[PDB]
């Protein structure tokens, strides 16, 4: 579950990183 | 006219959020459980 | 004053000044490279990469017509920007400074040459009605 | 013009370091409030006028 | 251990880079909000 | 597929809810479209008084 | 008027990249504004008739 | 690599049909149509990336 | 005076159409100019081969 609480950091509703779960990612 | 302009905006915003809700449907239940029925 | 009589549908339209919000995130502009880490796998390298604008042949004429296999040349951006350009012509300059990037546009919406009214004059010749005496209208343009 | 022009050349930036850090968060601020007081300057000229 | 490490391990992991070419930075958002 | 299903029929209900409610909104316009015509109406037979 | 408002907002719940100044906006905005001045022309002509 | 540069592919071809419905049920809007009205003030705001 | 005022008017809209043929003929002229080259290169690089 380390993707699951990577994705748990930022999960509220704000500005959140690429961390897509499958695939790519934003650049900034 | 006041309110002729309110319950305008209220319907635009409607209108959106049943455009995105239905394509939320189609994706759950269309695209993604035919791989569930498959299941090789 | 007397009684008065009105007749007219709309209201005047500026009023109610609010506090407007602004657009969230840097705006997009074209760069001339990249950078790619492509392979999902133990073997992985990251590269740069020509965003095919710069390495381009951007003068397209008589003596660079008949064009090479190896030239970075995309066709997509090529035949799009033909027809951008075909529209973009035919608006004024004053517009289409605000499809730059850099904001050196006027904070006015209306170009100041092309409008026949006076922004912001602050004459209006107005006539009132006296008997025996003419009621002249548009005594700005005579 | 000033703000904008920083826009695009700080936005230009290498891959290691393009970030959305404290530096974007103002100036995306400072290009709001610029566009916010030369809205309210029209109105302001128009009632003087009148 | 080196099949601790695959193609479908570090294709999952997250420190490592894999960037897109798009800048914009989509939002999350909570089943209650 | 549980938790396939839960999410299916909660979107559900949300959209069927939101079609109800447009539907409402689109009849409460229309006849306020007519209310402001008889204002209208009003408005020039007082001025003939 | 009515026609002119309703082409521009209904073009603000766009998607993320999609969401451009184009020529259309600029033109759309300088139609507001001339179809508002020939409104405000007309009723001081039919206060003077 | 080549099924998450697909997916890339696949995210853009959805933003542009979005934006196609919209600019279409824009521009084949009439007047006399029956979804107009007044929305005073979208001309003042402009957010766009 | 109404006999010149409309033979005025007719005979200024033919000055005005000779004045945008000349115009699209010398666009023409020129263009064919610029592709009158191509041939003699296409000859010289025909001969190298």
């Amino acid at each position: 579950p380390r993707k699951l609480y990577d994705v748990a950091r930022n999960t509220g509703a704000h500005t959140s990183s690429g961390l897509a779960t499958s695939g790519f990612r934003t650049a900034k | 006219e006041d309110t002729l302009q309110s319950l305008a905006h209220t319907k635009a915003t409607l209108e959106h959020d049943l455009a995105v809700k239905a394509n939320s449907l189609y994706i759950d239940q269309d695209k993604c459980m035919s791989m569930r029925r498959s299941f090789p | 004053r007397g009684t008065l009589e009105v007749d007219f549908p709309p209201p005047l339209y500026s009023d109610d000044y609010l506090s407007q919000e602004g657009p969230r995130w840097t705006p997009a502009i074209k760069q001339a490279t990249r950078w790619k880490y492509t392979p999902m796998g133990r073997d992985a390298a990251g590269q740069l990469w020509y965003t095919g604008l710069t390495n381009s042949d951007s003068r397209e004429a008589w003596y660079t017509l008949p064009r090479a296999p190896d030239s970075p040349y995309r066709e997509a951006y090529a035949r799009w920007h033909g027809c951008y350009g075909h529209r973009e012509r035919s608006l004024p300059s004053a517009y289409t400074q605000r499809l730059r990037e850099t904001a050196w546009y006027d904070p006015i919406i209306p170009a100041q040459y092309t409008d026949p009214s006076t922004r912001w004059g602050s004459v209006l010749w107005k006539d009132r009605p006296i008997r025996g005496k003419e009621f002249a209208i548009n005594r700005h343009r005579f | 013009s000033i703000v904008t022009d920083n826009l695009q050349c700080r936005e230009r930036r290498q891959h290691p370091d393009l970030v959305r850090d404290c530096v974007e968060i103002e100036l995306l601020k400072e290009a709001e409030l610029i566009r916010n007081i030369q809205e309210l300057l029209k109105r302001t000229i128009k009632q003087a006028v009148s | 251990d080196p099949y601790c490490t695959r193609s479908q391990r570090v294709s999952e992991s997250t420190m490592l880079p894999f960037v897109s070419n798009r800048t914009t930075l989509f939002t999350r958002y909570t089943p209650d909000d | 597929n549980l938790a396939f299903t839960n999410r299916i029929a909660e979107t559900a209900d949300a959209k069927n809810k939101i079609q109800t409610h447009l539907a409402k909104t689109l009849q409460e316009i229309f006849q306020t479209e007519m209310t402001i015509e008889s204002i209208k109406k009003a408005i020039v037979e007082k001025s003939a008084f | 008027l009515k026609v002119a408002q309703t082409r521009l907002d209904e073009r603000t719940r766009r998607p993320n990249i999609e969401l451009c100044r184009d020529m259309a906006q600029l033109r759309l905005v300088n139609e507001v504004y001339e179809v508002d001045d020939t409104i405000q022309t007309l009723q001081q002509r039919l206060r003077d008739a | 690599a080549n099924r998450a540069a697909q997916h890339e592919l696949e995210k853009d071809l959805s933003d542009k049909q979005s934006a196609y419905r919209i600019d279409d049920k824009c521009h084949h809007l009439r007047n006399t149509s029956d979804g107009v009205s007044y929305f005073h003030g979208v001309e003042r705001v402009d957010a766009t990336v």
